[PDB]
């Protein structure tokens, strides 16, 4: 009974594991502008797919009335 | 019969004593940006580790 005790403290810890577990830094306010910037970033790769639609479809439209 | 003054070999007794009660002491406890690791070990990626 007290093994399962211990290995639930051992499992909630920082570092628990000896194998590979080392600490990262970061920062707050660079992740929220990454973070933002994924946003639109994303947003305008489907819209200029978007947008193709768009001159794909002037193309065929130009060349069946110069058909 | 010898010929010759005994052979003989020589140790600085004093220094070795110096230097090795200098190593097992602060030597060995230099915080780990002063230490390195050899070639052909491998160590667990974890800090606070004893090995």
């Amino acid at each position: 009974a007290a093994a399962a005790m211990t290995a639930t403290r051992l499992a909630s810890s920082y570092m628990p594991s000896s194998g590979s577990s080392p600490s990262v830094p970061s920062s707050i306010i660079a992740e929220e502008k990454l973070l933002a910037l994924l946003a639109e970033l994303e947003a305008l790769s489907r819209q200029l797919a978007a947008l193709t639609q768009q001159v794909s479809e002037l193309r065929e439209q130009q060349q069946q009335q110069n058909k | 019969i010898c010929k010759g003054n005994v052979y003989a070999m020589e140790i600085n007794l004093q220094a070795n004593l110096w230097k090795s009660f200098l190593y097992s002491n602060v030597a060995l406890y230099l915080p780990d940006s002063y230490k390195y690791t050899p070639a052909n070990v491998k160590l667990p990626a974890n800090t606070n580790t004893y090995e």
